[PDB]
């Protein structure tokens, strides 16, 4: 009667691992004891990708571990630390469950099958980007971005985005990371009719390319700029121009609340994963065995279809991919070298705070956009007749 | 006077694998070594084991399991300790969807898109227009599809392709949207990318709908069989594919070019320019710059009149290939010879 | 078999350019196991259905 389950997880501390077993006697302690139980199993990072993908094969998959959490280690491991935790649990499809990690290369389904996430992915921001051209009604922008899998996914997802409403597009810039002269592009955005530029790059590329447009001009008057959260953040935050916009995720930087979170959606999934029958146990040990988890493709079934409306950021809902849905945002301005909230994203389109917008150049109220419609460089041919 | 260390791993095989079974300037060191599991830890930590003091800086790898999840193990580790390894047979030689320019890992296996235009060929060759696309979410799926697309639009042929059908094999099947979604199908060829055990799931699915049945011919990659000893029993009869000459090729040989092949580049860069820490956790020795040079001239090889060069996805550039077809008896027969340029 | 006949009897003399694509009769006094009434259904195709 009194049968124990265990539960994997790889968190920052121990400190956040105490967290979790708190999260975890929490859990039982909402639901019934005598007839199942739960059990806490956690380790710390571990220096090196190999030895975290073998204490993954030991003190978490030995221990038949039905999840595994990640999020990021103490120091910045440039939110490439739960990959090879994603694999080996991904090996014998274990579902593995995101806190901290934004990275967008995790909502490929093929690269990592049982790879979910508490928090939504930089190319999700494009639905606040979307309610932000939709309540301001902008119809012109230019998409400057790195050439990588991350900036690719935030455009192809801007470019759904846009896809909604027809034939909807202006001008594509993709530029290699580390590049010095953006003169060159940038100059040919300068060209381009569209005065607003949406830059999504990395912060050390976002430093270099803020400082081709401010070499160009294109941080004065007229021109707009709104960017992610990595553009705001680091080094590019000293060399970022005034009026910038920028987007903030809700408990971003938060271990603790998502680990609480997570937990609850553990859950419910477990509790509802024991409600079938011919349910198998996941392997006992790395070692010897072949063949993937029968029961992991269900498990991921039910965690996918998970909703905790209570959850601490809100309403939790996993898109296709496995990212968080109708995740709440709070939208940044930049004013006298400060930055303002001017409102937050929550559900549907953007509700506006009591705070000012401000603009590039110091305009309290400027919403001016496609500016001039000049002299036209015409392309012709030679026809007899006509020409 | 020159050596340099080398490790070949050989998986327990159902085959007789003997231990004991034109060396160039630079002197190949062969430690044998036999595994009976195939799983990430046995494999990691057996490597990582090998590795030791023994300063190995090449590695040979191969296994009979059906498990493509080698190859990405295999890639993980070449990427993480920026270290050459050469999947040779079976699982270790099948394909992943994208590596970075960082790996080394090379497989003697077929790119996809190879096998997808082999494929297409094999659709020429006994004039099959119409035809249909089934794949699963595993890497590579794009890469397959966008090739059919790609040799669909520059042809003047007659081409028509009814349907692309995409299976998530993420889930688990309940709710029969797998039987729902292949129901669908119609056109007598059916294009089938995914592994061994989407392959037999998919197939056992698809008696349901009696796409097995005659009249329909699918045409797959290497990818799905891999083995022609074991056959598993939901493979639909008349089923085409692609393998690796077997036969032909022998796996000691296959072996003998990953040596050749890592001997020729270290020979390579010896002559250009004209100059090994060992072990997991970290190298203080650096060097890890210079393995960018030996990667790129690992990546051609000339080797006895015959070119074992790979290419930018990993993969071989053009190594032999044999249509396969499974008969009554359940056995593959070999239907075809495909060459560089000619195809038999 | 009096609908089918029916529809067909009306749309025989019909001068309107009607087509009926398929007609399926599904067995509910077997138990649905091999999923004969799903393999029937999805080869519809027609944008009106009468069941
Ligand atoms: C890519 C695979 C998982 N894949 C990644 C991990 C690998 C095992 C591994 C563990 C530790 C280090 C390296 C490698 C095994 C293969 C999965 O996403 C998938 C499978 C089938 C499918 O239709 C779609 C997606």
């Amino acid at each position: 009667d009194p049968k124990i389950v265990n539960i994997g997880a790889v968190l920052s501390t121990k400190k956040h691992e105490q967290i979790f077993r708190e999260a975890v006697n929490q859990a039982n302690f909402f639901h019934f004891t005598r007839k199942i139980q739960l059990n806490a199993t956690s380790v710390t990072h571990r220096p090196n990708a190999i030895q975290m993908a073998l204490s993954v094969c030991e003190d978490l998959i030995s221990s038949q571990v039905y999840a595994i959490l990640v999020s990021h280690p103490p120091a910045p491991t440039d939110h490439l630390t739960p990959t090879p935790i994603s694999y080996t649990a991904g090996f014998y499809r274990i579902p593995v469950i995101g806190l901290t990690t934004r990275m967008s290369i995790y909502s490929d389904k093929s690269i990592h099958l049982s790879f979910l996430r508490t928090v939504p992915p930089y190319s999700h921001q494009a639905l606040v980007w979307f309610e932000m051209m939709r309540l301001f009604n902008w119809n012109h922008v230019i998409l400057i971005v790195s050439d990588d899998h991350e900036g690719r996914a935030a455009q192809k997802k801007l470019e759904t985005l846009l896809e909604e409403k027809e034939s909807k597009a202006d001008k594509v810039l993709q530029f290699e990371p580390g590049t010095k002269n953006l003169t060159a592009l940038l100059l040919e955005a300068k060209e381009l009719e569209a005065r607003v530029i949406i830059l999504s790059a990395s912060e050390d590329d976002a430093t270099a390319v803020y400082k081709s447009a401010a070499m160009l001009d294109m941080t004065g008057a007229g021109y707009v700029w709104l960017v992610g959260e990595r553009e705001i953040s680091g080094s590019a935050l000293r060399y970022a121009p005034d009026g910038i916009i920028g987007l903030q995720l809700i408990n971003g930087k938060n271990e603790s609340a998502h680990i609480s979170d997570a937990v609850a959606v553990v859950a419910q999934a477990i509790h509802e994963l024991f409600e079938m029958e011919q349910i198998t146990d996941p392997p006992r040990g790395c070692v010897g065995n072949t063949n993937i988890w029968k029961t992991g493709p269900l498990f991921k079934r039910v965690l996918m279809s998970s909703k905790y409306p209570d959850g601490v950021t809100g309403r939790i809902e996993f898109n296709e991919d496995g990212d968080r849905k109708f995740a709440q945002y709070s939208i940044m301005n930049l004013q006298n070298r400060k930055l303002v909230q001017v409102g937050i994203f929550d559900g549907s389109y953007i509700i506006q705070n009591d705070r000012k917008i401000i603009w590039p150049g110091g305009e309290t109220e400027r919403p001016q956009g496609y500016q001039m419609s000049t002299r036209l460089k015409i392309v012709t041919i030679h026809q007899e007749p006509f020409v | 006077h020159p050596n340099m260390d080398i490790a070949v791993i050989l998986v327990g095989t159902t085959e007789e694998v003997a231990i004991k079974d034109h060396h160039l300037p630079v002197t190949p060191r062969v430690e044998l070594v036999t595994m009976q599991e195939s799983d990430p830890k046995s494999i990691i930590t057996r490597i990582c084991d090998l590795m030791s003091d023994k300063k190995v800086q090449g590695v040979v790898f191969g296994d009979d399991t059906d498990q493509e999840a080698i190859a990405q193990i295999l890639d993980f580790i070449s990427v993480q300790t920026l270290t050459p390894i050469l999947g040779i047979h079976g699982g270790s030689s099948m394909i992943m969807a994208d590596k970075e320019e960082a790996s080394m890992f090379f497989q003697f296996g077929p790119s996809i898109e190879q096998q997808a235009s082999v494929m297409l060929n094999i659709m020429e060759e006994y004039d099959w227009y119409i035809f249909s696309i089934v794949t699963t979410y595993f890497p590579g799926y794009q890469d397959f599809e966008n090739k059919v697309r790609s040799t669909i639009e520059n042809s003047f042929v007659g081409w028509e392709l009814e349907e692309v059908i995409h299976l998530d094999m993420s889930l688990d099947d309940i709710d029969s949207k797998i039987q729902n979604q292949l129901c669908k199908l119609q056109s007598p060829v059916i294009l089938l990318y995914c592994t061994k055990e989407e392959a037999t799931y998919i197939f056992e699915v698809a008696h349901s709908v009696g796409l097995t049945g005659y009249g329909f011919t699918w045409i797959v990659p290497s990818l799905v069989a891999g083995d022609t000893d074991t056959v598993p029993d939901e493979f639909p009869t008349g089923l085409i594919s692609v393998s690796y000459d077997e036969w032909d090729y022998d796996l000691p040989a296959r072996v003998r070019d990953g040596i050749a092949i890592i001997t020729t580049a270290a020979s390579t860069m010896l002559s250009e320019h004209n100059s090994s820490k060992s072990s997991c956790n970290n190298i203080q020795e650096s060097r890890v710059y210079e393995a960018h040079m030996l990667k790129r001239y690992l990546i051609n090889v000339t080797f006895e009149g015959r070119d074992l060069s790979f290419s930018e996805d990993g993969y071989q550039m053009h190594p032999k290939l044999v249509i396969i077809l499974l008969n009554q008896e359940r056995k593959w027969e070999r239907v075809g010879k495909y060459k560089d340029r000619s195809l038999k």
